[PDB]
């Protein structure tokens, strides 16, 4: 019912980060876990999710870059983000809904983490 | 208001029903999540389970009346039931046990179910006017137990796991048994005839042997629902032939077919309507987050509120017709909620499911409660047998009907599942409206035949 996100931070364009979401008393295993993100000046949007039986859903612009997965023993859900781009910068939230559905909007989910800042810098090394 | 044994029977029934509905409410989700069935497998397996639970109720009246006595059979039923719950709890250590455990609940329920009501009718002098009110309070007992279990068991199974849920079902039966033993002094002159002779060990052993054999037969049938389908098909065609060989009887036959349709629809609450709530309904009502599996508790809720009112408010054919129209509207309401009142994300307001369950509960109050009590006026043993047989067939058919709404495990979009639900619920509603109309058309002929 309370999700704790870890793993955010600052990275350069083309790098990788891994978010993780864990729950407390309820077993996350009965829950579809959706990752949302809010960039400066915009609304929370659905990024990626896994339902309670390994079905996956993705926003178009992160396909082939992000992977959601679930470790049902550690009761954790992960978001691996590769080839990060500056426009991936946002506060990322995990959200949990009982069952097999991953609805696109925040109102489909009742339990929410606090959010982790992800910043992607156009930083590259000097040539 | 009532004799002292009434309160004992009231609380024993409450706790037994709590254990049973503790299992019913979580069972389909247990099949899907814990055993990895697809929704289709889980729905037909639940149908087979419920078919056995309901078809076996006939055994317990016979055993209580003629072999062991009502009170002894209450004790034996409660013990077999408790063992079955603790066995279901143990199936989480030993998965291969699950079907044997469910068989034990089924046989246990078969021995137990008919006997508290029989006991209750012997607490009152024969034409005491308090009888009707006491039986209404008995129905409310059942639904208070059901309401508590359907509300809390999903929450418990999510926070603490299934072993705990099923062991608390076990514990509910144990405290029912403790309440009965503590209050035994109240029913010393109440019972059926074998209750007052010494117990026959020959017949007790015959009952135990038959019980164990049935536990194994149930386990087999639930594991192979196709042979169970054909068993009930040949049994139904055959018992129908032997009923059509041997006027007030033909009335009971049409009323039985209509009861069959009703129970096909009632069978949807733990299966297709349950996963409809999970998949396509907002999990928040009046500002509170809930477990969507708990929505099943809306059926006993509306019964508990409505059974006083409707007790304090033509005759049998029209009461059946009315119940059928209510059930039709419940499914048409679910369909309309999905076709026209869903969000862009594919989710519907929980108030529509509140209304669906209201209609369904009213249908229950008009039909299933008022069914065999005026089939007991149209008539015996063969008809009671066939009644439970057709009820079991209805639960098997209900599981098969539920499979039309089954969602593959990889689907995650509510806009993909919403039209499947709305097509199936709309067609159920329209067929049931047609059946209610043909029922209405036949009400005058039926009333004349009853006269
Ligand atoms: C429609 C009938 C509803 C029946 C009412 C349910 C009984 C109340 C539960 C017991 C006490 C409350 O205990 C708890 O309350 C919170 C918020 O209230 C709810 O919510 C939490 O748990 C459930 C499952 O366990 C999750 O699906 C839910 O998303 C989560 O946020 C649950 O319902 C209950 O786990
Ligand atoms: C009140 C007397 C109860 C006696 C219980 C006898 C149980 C016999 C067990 C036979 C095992 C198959
Ligand atoms: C009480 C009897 C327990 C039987 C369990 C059978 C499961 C065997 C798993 C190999
Ligand atoms: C009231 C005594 C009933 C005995 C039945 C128990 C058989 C194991
Ligand atoms: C009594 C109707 C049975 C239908 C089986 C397909």
């Amino acid at each position: 019912v309370q999700l704790v996100e870890s793993g955010g931070g600052l990275v350069q364009a083309g790098g990788s980060l891994r978010l993780s979401c864990a729950a407390s008393g309820p077993t996350l295993s009965n829950y579809a876990v959706g990752w949302f993100r809010q960039a400066p000046g915009k609304e929370r949007e659905f990024v990626a999710g896994i339902n309670w039986s390994s079905g996956l859903r993705y926003k178009d612009v992160v396909k082939g870059r992000f992977t959601v997965s679930r470790d049902n023993v550690k009761d954790t859900v992960y978001l691996q983000m590769n080839s990060l781009k500056p426009e991936d910068t946002a506060v990322y939230y995990c959200a949990a809904r009982f069952g097999g559905m991953l609805p696109l909007q925040p109102s489909g989910y009742a339990n929410w983490g606090q959010g982790t800042q992800v910043t992607v810098s156009s930083h590259h090394h000097h040539h | 208001q009532q004799p002292r044994p009434f309160f004992m029977i009231f609380f024993v029934e409450l706790w037994e029903r709590f254990g049973y509905y503790g299992v019913q409410g979580v069972l389909a989700v247990f099949f899907v999540k814990q055993l990895g069935f697809s929704q289709e497998q889980a729905f037909v397996t639940f149908g087979a389970f419920a078919a056995l639970v309901y078809g076996l109720i006939s055994i317990g009246g016979y055993v209580g009346d003629h072999l062991l006595g009502t009170k002894r059979t209450i004790v034996l039923g409660a013990l077999v039931l408790a063992i079955g719950y603790f066995m279901t709890g143990m199936s989480l250590l030993k998965p291969d046990l699950i079907f044997i455990a469910l068989g034990t609940i089924a046989v246990g329920n078969g021995l137990f179910k008919a006997n508290p009501a029989s006991l209750l009718s012997k607490c009152y002098p024969p034409k005491d006017p308090r009888l009707d009110g006491a039986f209404t309070l008995f129905y409310m007992s059942i639904n208070i137990g059901s309401l508590i279990a359907l509300s809390l068991a999903p929450v418990i199974a999510d926070r603490f796991g299934y072993s705990v849920t099923y062991n608390l079902c076990g514990a509910g039966l144990i405290i029912a048994l403790l309440v009965y033993i503590a209050c035994r002094g109240m029913v010393k002159d109440i019972g059926s005839e074998p209750d007052f002779r010494p117990m026959s060990f020959s017949k007790l052993l015959y009952v135990l042997l038959g019980s164990v054999v049935m536990i194994f037969v149930c386990a087999w049938l639930m594991h192979n629902v196709e042979v169970a389908n054909l068993v009930l098909i040949v049994l139904s065609i055959v018992v129908t032939i032997i009923f059509f060989r041997q006027n007030k009887m033909f009335v009971a036959f049409v009323l039985m077919l209509e009861a069959v349709v009703f129970y096909i629809l009632y069978a949807q609450m733990p299966t297709s309507l349950n996963f409809f709530a999970i998949n396509n309904v907002h999990h928040e009502i009046l500002g509170f987050s809930i477990n969507p599996v708990s929505f099943q508790a809306l059926n006993p809720f509306w019964v508990v509120l409505a059974s006083p009112i409707l007790a304090g408010i033509l005759s049998m054919p029209m009461k059946f017709t009315l119940g059928m129209f209510m059930c039709s509207l419940g499914f048409l309401t679910a369909a309309a909620a999905g076709m026209w009142f869903a969000d862009a994300q594919g989710l519907t307001s929980p108030w529509f499911i509140v209304l669906v369950y209201l209609f369904q509960s009213l249908g229950e109050l008009f039909i299933s409660a008022l069914g065999l009590a005026m089939i007991a006026a149209l008539v015996m043993g063969f008809i009671l047998g066939m009644w439970f047989l057709t009820q079991a067939a209805a639960f098997l058919l209900g599981g098969y009907v539920a499979t039309f709404t089954a969602v593959p495990d990889n689907i995650t979009d509510p806009l993909e599942t919403l039209p499947v639900y709305t097509n199936v619920f709309g067609k159920i509603g329209l067929v049931t409206l047609g059946v209610a109309v043909v029922m209405l058309l036949m009400v005058p002929w039926l009333k004349r035949m009853i006269a």
